[PDB]
C-alpha cells in the first residue's frame, strides 16, 4: 500500500558463510573491502 | 595456536587460555578461516580495531 522513489536493484554472487555480513554493520572481508551498506539504510536485502 | 588447532576439548571439560602482552589484528584469518557464526555483545565491530 506504498509507492517508492528512487528505486535501485543490485546484484552479486557470495559465498553462503559470508551472508550475515550484508548489514549496516557487520565488519569483516566483503564488508571492509567489496561491498557495504550505510548506517542510514532503507531498503530489503533479499539472499537465495 | 587457537584457531587453527589440533584437537579441541568437551563441553563438559571445556578449555580456558589466558592472552597477553600481544596485537590483535584479525584480518590475518582472512585467507584461511570461514566463520559462520560471530557475535560481539557488548561493544560493536567496527570499533574491535
Ligand atoms: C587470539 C585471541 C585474540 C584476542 C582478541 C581480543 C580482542 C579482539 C576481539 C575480537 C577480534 C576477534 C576476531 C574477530 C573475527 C574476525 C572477523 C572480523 O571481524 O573481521
Ligand atoms: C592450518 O594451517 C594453516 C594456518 O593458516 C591454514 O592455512 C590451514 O588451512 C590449516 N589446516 C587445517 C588444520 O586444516
Amino acid at each position: 500500500d506504498l509507492c517508492f522513489t528512487n528505486v535501485y536493484a543490485d546484484s552479486f554472487v557470495i559465498r553462503g558463510d559470508e551472508v550475515r555480513q550484508i548489514a549496516p554493520g557487520q565488519t569483516g572481508k566483503i564488508a571492509d573491502y567489496n561491498y557495504k551498506l550505510p548506517d542510514d539504510f532503507t531498503g530489503c536485502v533479499i539472499a537465495w | 595456536e587457537v584457531f587453527n588447532a589440533t584437537r579441541f576439548a568437551s563441553v563438559y571439560a571445556w578449555n580456558r587460555k589466558r592472552i597477553s602482552n600481544c596485537v590483535a589484528d584479525y584480518s590475518v584469518l582472512y585467507n584461511s578461516a570461514s566463520f559462520s557464526t560471530f557475535k560481539c555483545y557488548g561493544v560493536s565491530p567496527t570499533k574491535l580495531n
